[PDB]
């Protein structure tokens, strides 16, 4: 039942505010507000033609984006709600964005680095899960750290 | 770089909660046996008698051994069969291994 | 990780103990004649350091929390509870007269208690170091350490 | 193929809360010279002490005694037993006071004894790291080989060892450029790792500057183009030092 | 009787027993009091000790009896132990956990509701519906003069016969009603005669006003509130009604087991095996179970049916529209089959008013597991280019087997009326468990092919000619899931569909292989 204004991938931009089923875990918001999207929207269509995996749930902490992995994390493991609650923001606003596509310099720059280790990265042709991409998107928070000091 | 960066046994028991309420069950109210299910083997070519053996393993520790029956060396052999381990569903710790040896003979 | 045994006057039942931090009893005369637990003397702290049988049903108990205990075979509880010393209590020794008991620790000193109330009559000092061991003289007005 | 039965709920072990455990608490008198005779013999032993039951009993009840003596830690951790849930919980409730080793003398010849093969805990792993945060950067390079040889050990590919290597890598440039030939080394060897390495290699490369960048990828040429030169040498008299040369030339032009 | 009970539980996990103690129970309330306790306790050794082989047989006990207990005294902990004993296997195996959560459901519904379940499925039995609430579970019986037996037919036609009356069942209904609640403060005869006297419109008024607060109740968090609630509010109904008296009574009224009024059963003869009989017989919220009796050959006829209707009412839903399908298979090679695996099965429904139409009138209402085999879509073509996927679900024939089936199968062709090979090309995949199929392809003078069983496997019986004249034969079985057989425009062969000669086909030129609401069922 927690209410969450959700600032809308498509339009002044429309932002919808919902009900969260707070009680279980990311996958029940993400099915209120897809339904939410389907049927409150004027741009509906859009989002019609558009699956499930065309957008994304990034929230503002402190500034920078962060990324909603995994859906299994329960509601209090969402830092964003007792940043919220602390901050007393409610309701609180969870970005859904559109997904987009890499652009060329990424790709250059990933062959460049797979040259120099001798062995790809992206390789998901050998894991029987999602530890190692896992592992990966995890070790950059404290590579931006290592860096900035 | 554009990449956005990324409980306790007291909040996921089953008991004190109605079965409508629940979505977790912590891996210590299992006081069942750990079992596994060993469909079998198949390989594109082989490169006696044959017989596999499943460990659990702590850091080179074997808490529990189990094995099977000799078998014929063909390209695939089937059993369907059950491995029951003796060490409970809650008494595993965070790092076990299941080691898999097909041995020969 | 035992420690201590203590054969019962009566012969019917042997007790020992130690690391486990419980007086187990065991039954030499059982119903069916095997050797069976009757009872696990579980409260003590610590180690089990050493134990006498009053009876077939009362036994004393020293362990490594500091301090004594009388034990209810039958009950499995702490009968008294003989609080004062200041050391791992290594050793004690039942008088002629079960009434008394002395008790040795490794502050060096020893204790005279009293079974039917549970105080501390006495206190003995001298040793530089641990008593080891301690029992009663066969008269049961002295004691050596 | 295996199959392991399902279940209609996520089977989500928590992680044991450590909480007041007084034992230690409220035993602060020293024990009979008798027993501590008997313990710290065993204890000044090899760490290569192969610890019977009997050891690892005295030792599992002395479990406030043996927390205050940092000599005795790879021989304390080899004693608990794995098998249980008690004991584990008392386990990490006993790593919950540890002001006799954070402030303890660091010692860097001991805490490569917490990551070995024996120990795959989450915490006595973390301990060993905590002490050699604080090495400094020479120090560091001496022993680097054997932290690359021993992030294999790690059970999970992200571990406390490794987020160790990289946060070194990214302040000093001698370590950055040994670092990451071991790891490039070991990608190149290890099959059963290599996936594991080139993860940590590749979270590396993505923070160091463009100019180690370049010079890395300089360095491969060159070691690229030299193993050509090699192998087309040992494929087989002076003609052969003339084709060297030929080669060489030609390198050079190329 | 409580020792009696007890061992015959014991016989009763281990062929009429089941029927022995229901009956047993159901001469004197007090018994299934024990036989739940008795349960009870040893549902608790299994939570304890393991072997998950014995939790479906003590769930279905379980739900058996109470669901006919007549009455539960009110300060019984029977129910609440119950729950407290099956909210404890969540951590098994599925479905073990999924049988556990639906009786852990029925368990809220008896606390929140007395006698919901009974009524609930009896109004479905009897076709009487509330205005609202409307429910039928309709049993039709298909039989084969011929091929049922004597018994079974007896039994057939006593189910054909109305026995209950909409008048009668809505006495019963209320009775169970109204002594699920009350229980000993309500005199059975006092209500029935109280009852009799009246009409039907009434009866119909008071079970309706009676059902709606059976589930009101049920659906509220206060099992002990709405429970006493109800009692309750079945009392400011029957003060109405104009029954006082009758309950409520300071006397220790006594209980009987009220029975199971038996459910509309009409009997249709199956001179046929297409389930066209089954829409004709519609020609004439809610379910329809349909049972039939197991022969060895009508196994494929049976089997090639359940195919034909499945797709056909998937391309128009006709009799999936009002009702839902339910198939019950009775034994008299699939019998065969199913008889060695569930022991359950081979216990009480394998070899089986009359005790044959009781246990016919039980496992009916009960078993609730769906076990399908893996239909197999085939999708041949022949000269003229036609393409269809008719599946077969025992084997498959082709060559020369299908050909002299339909030679004798012509009766006056027949008595008007060598296997030449055929050069035909075999693509078939050697499926492996971890998922690396192995492709092998062949052209080889073959007479006749015919599959047969072993997701699953397809064996196939393979007939090569290596020189004609009397041809000679090397039978090789070789296991396949998905087989492409080419032919020749010139090269026709004759194709059969399990075995059923009403289904041998012609002028095939290729034909593909490969595996894959109204369920087949199976009791455990």
């Amino acid at each position: 039942l927690i209410p969450i204004e959700f600032v809308l991938p498509t339009s002044t931009p429309e932002t919808a505010l919902l009900h969260v089923a707070g009680h279980g875990n990311v996958e029940q918001m993400k099915a209120q507000v897809w339904l939410r999207a389907l049927e409150t929207s004027v741009s509906a269509d859009f989002y019609h033609r558009l699956g499930p995996d065309h957008f994304l749930l990034l929230y503002q902490k402190k500034g920078q984006w962060y990324e909603i992995y995994d859906k299994y994390q329960v509601v209090q493991t969402l830092d964003c709600l007792r940043y919220w609650k602390v901050l007393h923001r409610s309701p609180g606003q969870i970005h859904v964005v559109q997904r987009h596509a890499p652009s060329e310099e990424t790709l250059a720059f990933q062959r460049q680095l797979n040259a120099l280790i001798g062995y790809d990265v992206t390789d998901v042709s050998n894991v029987h899960d999602d530890e190692l991409e896992f592992t990966r998107r995890r070790l950059v928070t404290p590579r931006m750290a290592e860096v900035a000091g | 770089e554009e990449w956005p960066l990324v409980g306790y046994h007291e909040q996921l028991t089953i008991h004190g909660k109605d079965h409508e309420s629940v979505f977790t069950v912590s891996l210590w109210d299992c006081d069942r046996k750990f079992r596994v299910k060993i469909r079998g083997i198949d390989i594109p070519v082989l490169p006696l008698t044959v017989f596999v053996e499943a460990n659990i393993q702590y850091g080179q520790q074997v808490l529990c051994q189990r094995r099977t029956s000799p078998k014929p060396f063909t390209e695939e052999v089937l059993w369907n069969v059950w491995l029951e381990f003796s060490i409970k569903i809650k008494d595993l710790p965070k790092g076990a291994l299941l080691n898999l040896q097909i041995y020969c003979g | 990780w035992v420690m201590t045994c203590a054969y019962a006057p009566s012969g019917n039942y042997v007790a020992c103990g130690g690391l486990d931090n419980i007086c187990s009893i065991y039954n030499l005369k059982t119903r069916e004649g095997n050797v069976r637990v009757s009872r696990e003397l579980a409260g003590h702290t610590g180690y089990l350091s050493c134990c006498r049988f009053l009876d077939d049903n009362q036994i004393v108990t020293s362990s490594g929390d500091t301090t004594c205990a009388l034990w209810d075979i039958e009950t499995g509880q702490q009968t008294t509870t003989f609080t004062g010393h200041t050391g791992d209590v290594m050793s004690l020794s039942l008088a002629p007269d079960t009434r008394l008991f002395v008790s040795g620790a490794c502050d060096a000193s020893a204790k005279l208690w009293d079974v039917r109330e549970g105080m501390c009559r006495q206190t003995f000092t001298g040793h530089e170091s641990d008593i080891n061991a301690i029992c009663f003289f066969p008269n049961g007005n002295a004691f050596a350490t | 193929s295996i199959l392991l039965d399902n279940y209609c709920h996520p089977i989500a072990l928590p992680k044991h809360r450590p909480t007041p455990d007084p034992e230690g608490d409220r035993v602060r008198a020293e024990m009979p010279n008798q027993l501590r005779k008997q313990l710290e013999a065993i204890i000044a032993t090899d760490p290569l002490n192969p610890l019977t039951a009997e050891d690892k009993e005295l030792l599992w009840h002395f479990r406030y005694e043996s927390l205050k003596d940092p000599k005795a830690y790879p021989k304390l951790f080899s004693s608990v037993k794995w098998g249980q849930q008690e004991i584990v919980a008392k386990t990490y409730q006993l790593l919950a006071k540890r002001e006799v080793w954070d402030q303890s003398a660091l010692d860097v010849g001991l805490t490569m004894q917490l990551l070995d093969c024996n120990f795959s805990d989450e915490n006595v792993r973390a301990i060993a790291v905590q002490k050699l945060e604080s090495l400094e950067d020479d120090d560091v390079l001496h022993y680097l080989l054997q932290l690359v040889q021993a992030v294999k050990f790690e059970p999970y590919h992200d571990s406390a060892l490794a987020r160790f290597l990289l946060k070194r890598g990214l302040r000093n440039k001698r370590i950055g450029h040994f670092l990451f030939w071991f790891l490039r080394s070991e990608i190149a060897q290890s099959r059963h790792y290599q996936q594991r390495f080139a993860v940590i290699l590749e979270a590396y490369l993505r923070g160091c500057g463009t100019a180690m960048l370049h010079d890395f990828t300089q360095q491969v040429q060159v070691i690229d183009m030299l193993q050509k030169v090699t192998i087309d040498i040992k494929s087989l008299s002076s003609q052969v030092i003339s084709q060297l040369k030929q080669k060489l030339e030609n390198l050079q032009n190329l | 009787t409580e020792d009696r009970i007890q061992h015959a539980l014991e016989r009763c996990l281990h062929c009429l027993n089941c029927w022995s103690l229901q009956e047993l129970v159901s001469r004197d309330p007090g018994h299934f009091l024990i036989l739940l306790e008795q349960i009870l306790q040893k549902t608790r050794e299994v939570q304890e000790k393991g072997t998950y082989d014995l939790l479906a047989p003590l769930a279905l006990l379980f739900y058996s009896t109470v669901l006919c207990t007549p009455h539960f005294p009110p300060d019984s902990d029977l129910l609440l132990k119950a729950a407290r004993t099956y909210h404890r296997f969540l951590t098994w195996p599925v479905p073990y956990c999924s049988i556990c959560q639906e009786l852990l459901t029925f368990i809220d519904a008896e606390l929140k509701a007395p006698g919901i379940s009974y009524q609930r499925l009896v109004r479905a039995e009897q076709g009487l519906s509330t205005r609202s609430h409307r429910s039928s579970t309709v049993t039709v019986l298909l039989l084969n003069p011929v091929e049922v037996q004597a018994e079974f037919l007896d039994v057939a036609d006593k189910l054909s016969t109305p026995g209950p009356s909409p008048h009668s069942a809505y006495i019963t209904l209320l009775l169970h009603a109204f002594q699920a609640t009350f229980g000993a403060h309500c005199d059975l005869s006092g209500l029935h005669r109280r009852l009799q006297s009246k009409t039907l419109a009434e009866l119909e008024a008071i079970f309706t006003e009676t059902a709606e607060a059976q589930e009101l109740a049920s659906g509220i968090g206060d099992a002990a509130e709405a429970r006493q609630w109800l009692r309750t509010k079945l009392q400011a109904v029957g003060e109405k009604a104009g029954f006082p008296g009758v309950l409520d009574t300071a006397k220790p009224g006594k209980l009987r087991t009220i029975p199971i009024p038996v459910a509309r059963c009409y009997t249709y003869s199956w001179n046929q095996d297409s389930f066209d009989i089954l829409q004709e017989i519609l020609l004439k919220a809610s379910t329809l179970r349909v049972v039939v009796f197991g022969s060895d050959r009508i196994s494929g006829k049976v089997a090639r049916a359940y195919s034909n209707l499945r797709r056909l009412e998937n391309n128009r839903p006709l009799l999936t529209r009002f009702f839902k399908l339910q198939f019950f298979y009775v034994p008299v090679d699939i019998s065969h089959y199913l008889g060695m695996l569930d022991p359950w099965y081979e216990r009480n429904v394998l070899g089986l008013l009359p005790i044959l139409a009781d246990m016919l009138l039980y496992y009916c209402r009960f078993a609730a597991r769906p076990v399908l085999l893996q239909v197999y879509q085939t999708e041949l073509t022949f000269i003229t280019g036609e393409k269809t996927t008719e599946i077969f679900i025992h084997s498959l024939e082709l060559g020369h087997s299908a050909a002299t089936r339909a030679i004798k199968a012509s009766g006056p062709g027949s008595k008007r009326l060598e296997a030449v090979p055929l050069t035909l090309q075999i693509i078939y995949s050697k499926g492996a468990i971890s998922g690396r199929s192995r492709w092998s392809n062949m052209e080889k003078l073959c007479t006749s092919v015919n599959l047969s069983k072993a997701t699953e496997a397809l064996t196939l019986n393979l007939t090569e000619v290596v020189k004609r004249q009397f041809n000679q034969i090397s039978t090789s079985q070789i296991k396949v899931d998905k087989v492409q057989i080419i032919g020749s425009n010139s090269c026709p062969f004759a194709v059969c569909l399990d075995q059923d000669e009403r289904k041998i086909l012609q002028s095939v030129i290729r034909c593909e292989v490969s595996p894959c609401c109204l369920p087949i069922m199976t009791f455990s």
